[PDB]
């Protein structure tokens, strides 16, 4: 089994895989969308992250924090976490239909609604954790400037061999027509997983 | 599908967006057919609902509610007079078709539309075309939205709604065949061709059937059996599951890739400098030349960069901008499009601009006419980038050297960059920090040749720079970089 | 800047980069030049790790600690930890010349002989650790079973842009004619990089 | 220098590890002539030092002393007589050219040689060459050890000692003519070819100085203007600086990378399965074709085992063995080669084989003769691979199927697989836990085949298994997961 921990407070693009408009900016700061529009973008920690282990069927708790700013100029569109097997979980920041979902296989096993109205053009410091033992996976978003902040837990399954190893990171869309200019940046964010 | 059936010898279109029919079928006789243009890229001409918060955005014409050609750009007649004139003078017109929905679905049932047409998009109802509710994908789409919430799922993409547009059933034949009736009007009228807007929201297939459909082109201005000209807006930058690839089969695909690439590289960005330009084309891991429509920014990219970090050039980055058109015209990878836009008020409210929506140059609504100027530029907030001296000479410059191969390459090892096509064109470029004093091997014949990008052959002379090439074919070229345009081009044309 | 840990106590082919012959067997354990002779295989964590920080000059210090087991069956024939710039410093059990070196580019800025014979065939600890302040570079090797040890350390300098960004994992030679069965195993791999 | 020169329609060589000259003049004659095999690798023919402790290995060959044909296989009369004896008979010799290098540095000077020459290592003394201090690289090595301290560094690898042996100076004219002497005077003396022992350690343009001063073969058996066969060993898997293509230009390589993959598919580990062979060769990453010299198994590491883990395949294996063999005869990647072993004891101490050194079969250091028993087997500890039926009858499969394409091929997804060679052979493997039993398309002409790995074609009847392939070319396999062969195989001359 392999556990692993990281810590970036500004990006580089040398242990990340970028997919379509993602980018890292001069002064560190992972951009998403910011050159296209009705097309997803995506980021991935290089390394893949061990979720169960096959050898004992043990599932690992994950903790990871990040520090966004959407900017809508103004998921269908929107930021979301994902963990892709090497069947996705997706956490959803989708703007246009303004709520944030909890999603496996794109379905959304739970959904809260959200007023991006609170955290656009502004940081937001976002915590996703899932604890293995009470199969409790949570989602926190707050503005730390205004105090504003939005919470959803719900309990996922993912005992199962397709979780065995994931690619971590992150999955930006644009809309098109009105909707083709939204802006997605991410400036650090912390992992860490756990048997 | 592939072969633009532009006149004899013209290689490029210009997108003239939002321009009003009258003004387009004046430019084609005074300026695009004497100019060496091959066609116009015109704005949807089928009747759009009427959004009046923001006021007329740019994009309420891609919100059909029916195909009569009707629209803040003109009607039937005005549209047919400007496709005859503009053939008449060997400008072909390409026009803008919205075929994979209707309006928002939430757009209030009523009249307020560019005809007068009533529509009820509550309950799918379009008596215009006529469309029912039967006519759409509602049922179809297995989202509980009904809207596509993820873009890693193809049947989402093409089967929900695109930002709450009613979603068409592109497989039915009733629905294949009244768009097939709305193109093959236009092909009858002598349209050359057509953009598929919002391509990749379509299955190949479906787009395939209607494209079966159509008729081939009006033997009054073109050769018997010629079928239209067809390119496709899918934006793939790799990040996804649908690719351009599954589009080849119905024409040539909009090359995404290729403006954000050389963007990022002339403005030196990202550690990229134009020597690496050497293997420009399916070396940067394009698509292939024979199946790409590519240009330097677009109607909708060329928005929302106020703030920056994009690498997206337009004309409100003049110099970098011609500098990027220039070696886009100059190179023999693609179809090229030039664009042409309207200038906007960019006004930012908490760091975002909100000017992004703003519609065309107008009069309490109704679009402005295009005037020209004695220098010939345009006035009442037209750009006009196609008529910048540039950018015209560059076109002219691609009409001249098409078929030439690449050739004659030529780099300092960082920003300095030449090359030629065959023995009829030679471009250098000088984006350093620094002078560029070179002798360079420009594969053309002796003599002396004006630079068509400081000025123009007159008569028994240049207006700008001069070259002279040797017998030997090489030349002296020395490029400041404090120039205001830090590049030169000769071609055949431009030979004293 | 990105710093990052992990602990592997069983490994999986997953997020390693094997090169030549190096697999992972059944029971996770890495094993390098069981097939072939005379050539080098190789096996690194599959993200890179920063050293060097280049916005701030900072270097990182870093923690190590992996078990062998070297079967001689009796670097040139060996055993080797190294850091490669994604200039490579090497740390050498070499037991073909019977030393354990740090080299750097291919010179060995530190050296002390070894007996093989004291860990042949048996579970070897090796700790690596550097500390960026002190600039101090040491290895600590113990067979935990007979008590055996053997230490080395020195100064290196880590402070160049070539030491930006490495790929951290292990090098294996085996040699030619009677020296060409030698096997190297490693049982379990934790890491550690601190600015 | 890829051409094998062997006669033809024969396809494989055989190494006969160990050997005396006499034994193989004997074998050449009785056996390999007749069972159409192509050729012989045989042991360094060239003087080597003695090894006391451990007691004559086999790898105290690797060390030479002078180039003298003179070992404990026999001497220069022997050698003359056995490549005659073998030659006449249609089966060619290769000899093991040791070039990079002498004896060990550390040797002891003295006399203790295979053919009482002196020497006096320390001082880089080779008074039988003549080699003197200034024929090794010494001062060219730049390590402080002066031996080899870094496989990523391509100097190290070849101007430094290997293992502690004296290294060769390659580059000067006087050491490359000397050694090009020793490979002429084979050549004269009737030799096809070379295996060039250490490649990996000399210079791609050493080596090619060397053969570029080689005569053409004896004209006695080969045609004139025949240049000799040249297999380099390099062992690349891909994990190092150094390359197999850097040695495309002076002959064959040889492909280690195919032992260990076919290894590890043929025992079903990490995930491999035997219908994955489908597109088996350069699909894999293996070098071209043309350049490869195959073996499932050869001298070296076909030992050191004996405790597990190790996907190489050996005669120790033999089930397993004779299915991997099996395949690479029939597949038609490369070219092949057959290994032929002894037997050692393989004991045990704390974990590790200790006898992975031990020479051949021999009497108080004398080699053994091969005795042959009258099942064709071999007597004295000699395992005879090549004389197994198994083997003996898939080296004629080979030579039959020689030109057809790879043809018919079908799998049922798991273990159980089946290829054709054009029409004239077809072959099936059940490596899986079950029967197989199924019809498949042989592309082979109706008729009853004789299954040549059960048995063979006496006469008017087949010894093992018949096939009956109807008139479409289709056949009834049925193969047991507990048959001692699990696999089949029918070619044009095993057809009744
Ligand atoms: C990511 O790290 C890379 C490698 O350290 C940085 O690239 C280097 O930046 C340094 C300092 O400016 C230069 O001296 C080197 O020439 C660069 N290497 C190359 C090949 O460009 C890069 O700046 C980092 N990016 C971010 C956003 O921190
Ligand atoms: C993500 O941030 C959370 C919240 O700060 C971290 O949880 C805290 O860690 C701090 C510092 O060690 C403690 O003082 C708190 O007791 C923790 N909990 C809370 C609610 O504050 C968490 O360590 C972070 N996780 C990662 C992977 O960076
Ligand atoms: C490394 O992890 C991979 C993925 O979990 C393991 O592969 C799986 O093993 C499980 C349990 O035996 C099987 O159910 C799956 O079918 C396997 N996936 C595949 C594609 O084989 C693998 O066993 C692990 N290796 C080690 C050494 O732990
Ligand atoms: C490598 O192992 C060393 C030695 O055990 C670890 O250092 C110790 O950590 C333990 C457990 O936290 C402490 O009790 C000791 O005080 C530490 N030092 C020593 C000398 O024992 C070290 O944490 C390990 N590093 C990694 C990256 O796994
Ligand atoms: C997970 O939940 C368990 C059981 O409630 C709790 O005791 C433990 O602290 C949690 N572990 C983590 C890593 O969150
Ligand atoms: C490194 O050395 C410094 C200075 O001697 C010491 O104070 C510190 O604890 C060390 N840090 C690490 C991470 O070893
Ligand atoms: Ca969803
Ligand atoms: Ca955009
Ligand atoms: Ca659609
Ligand atoms: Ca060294
Ligand atoms: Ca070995
Ligand atoms: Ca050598
Ligand atoms: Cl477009
Ligand atoms: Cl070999």
């Amino acid at each position: 089994a392999t556990e692993t921990s990281f810590i970036i407070d500004a990006f580089n693009k040398t242990n990340l895989i970028l997919q379509g408009d993602a980018t890292v900016s001069s002064n560190g700061n992972l951009q998403l969308s910011y050159n296209s529009y009705d097309s997803m973008s995506r980021a991935f920690y290089s390394a893949p992250i061990q979720i169960r282990d096959s050898t004992t069927g043990n599932v690992a708790s994950f903790d990871t924090n990040f520090t966004m700013n959407i900017r809508t100029h103004r998921s269908a569109v929107g930021l979301d976490f994902v963990l892709v097997p090497v069947d996705t979980v997706t956490v959803e920041f989708d703007t246009f239909l303004s709520r944030i979902s909890i999603d496996v296989n794109n379905n959304d096993i739970k959904s809260v609604p959200w007023d991006v109205h609170d955290y656009d053009g502004q940081n937001a410091e976002v915590r996703i954790t899932y604890n293995s033992s009470t199969k409790v996976f949570s989602v926190s978003l707050s503005n730390p400037s205004t105090g504003k902040s939005n919470n959803v837990s719900t309990t996922v399954e993912l005992e199962k061999e397709v979780y065995d190893w994931v690619s971590v990171g992150f999955s930006a869309t644009s809309g098109a027509y009105q909707w083709s200019y939204e802006t997605h940046d991410v400036l650090s964010w912390s992992f860490s997983s756990k048997f | 599908q592939y072969a633009p059936q532009t006149q004899s010898g013209r290689t490029s279109i210009v997108h003239l967006f939002e321009w009003r029919w009258v003004d387009i079928a004046l430019e084609c006789e005074r300026y695009l057919g004497p100019k060496g243009f091959g066609g116009v890229q015109v704005s949807p001409p089928n009747e759009n609902v009427v959004v009046t918060n923001p006021s007329r955005p740019w994009w309420e014409r891609y919100q059909p509610v029916s195909y009569k050609l009707c629209t803040r750009s003109g009607n039937e007649n005005e549209f047919r007079d400007m496709v005859t004139r503009c053939n008449n003078v060997g400008v072909r017109i390409y026009v803008d078709a919205v075929i994979n929905h209707m309006c928002g679905s939430g757009a209030a049932a009523g009249t307020g539309t560019t005809c007068g047409s009533y529509c009820n998009p509550g309950s799918r109802e379009f008596p215009a075309v006529p469309y029912s509710a039967w006519d759409f994908n509602d049922g179809k789409c297995k989202t509980a939205s009904g809207g596509i919430e993820s873009y890693n799922d193809p049947y989402q993409v093409r089967d929900c709604q695109l930002v709450g547009l009613l979603d068409l059933a592109l497989e039915k034949d009733y629905v294949r065949s009244m768009i097939a009736d709305y193109l093959n009007k236009l092909i009858d009228i002598g349209v050359a061709g057509f953009r598929i807007d919002a391509s990749k929201h379509m299955w190949p297939g479906d787009i395939k059937a209607v494209l079966d459909k159509l008729h081939n082109l009006n033997t009054n201005w073109f050769p018997a059996g010629s079928r239209p000209f067809i390119f496709q807006e899918v934006i793939d930058l790799g990040g996804e599951a649908i690719q351009s690839s599954e589009y080849f089969g119905n024409g040539r695909v909009t090359e995404f890739k290729y403006g954000a690439k050389l963007g990022t590289v002339v403005r030196k960005w990202s550690g990229e400098k134009m020597s690496y330009l050497k293997n420009w084309g399916e070396g940067w891991g394009f698509m292939p030349s024979d199946r790409a429509l590519v240009f330097v920014d677009n109607h909708d990219n060329q928005r929302g960069h106020g703030a920056g970090g994009a690498s997206i050039l337009t004309f409100w980055d003049a110099r970098l901008y011609k500098v990027a058109v220039g070696f886009m015209l100059a190179h023999p990878y693609g179809f090229t499009r030039v664009m042409s836009s309207y200038r906007w008020a960019r006004n930012f409210v908490n760091g975002e601009d909100v000017n992004d929506w703003i519609g065309p140059p107008n009069n309490n609504g109704v679009i402005k006419e295009v005037t020209i100027n004695a220098d010939t530029t345009c006035g009442n907030d037209w750009v006009c980038e196609h008529r910048w001296r540039e950018i015209r000479n560059m076109v002219w410059f691609r009409n001249v050297v098409d078929g030439q191969p690449f050739a004659n390459w030529w780099d300092n090892g960082s920003n300095q960059v030449a090359f030629g096509r065959g023995n009829r064109g030679f471009i250098v470029f000088n984006n350093d920090d620094w002078q560029l004093s070179s002798t360079l091997q420009t594969g053309l014949p002796g003599g002396t040749y004006c630079d068509v990008i400081s000025g123009d052959k007159v008569g028994n002379s240049c207006t700008g720079i001069k070259v002279y090439v040797s017998s030997d074919g090489t030349a002296q070229f020395s490029i400041s970089n404090s120039a205001e345009d830090p590049f030169i081009a000769i071609h055949a044309e431009s030979k004293l």
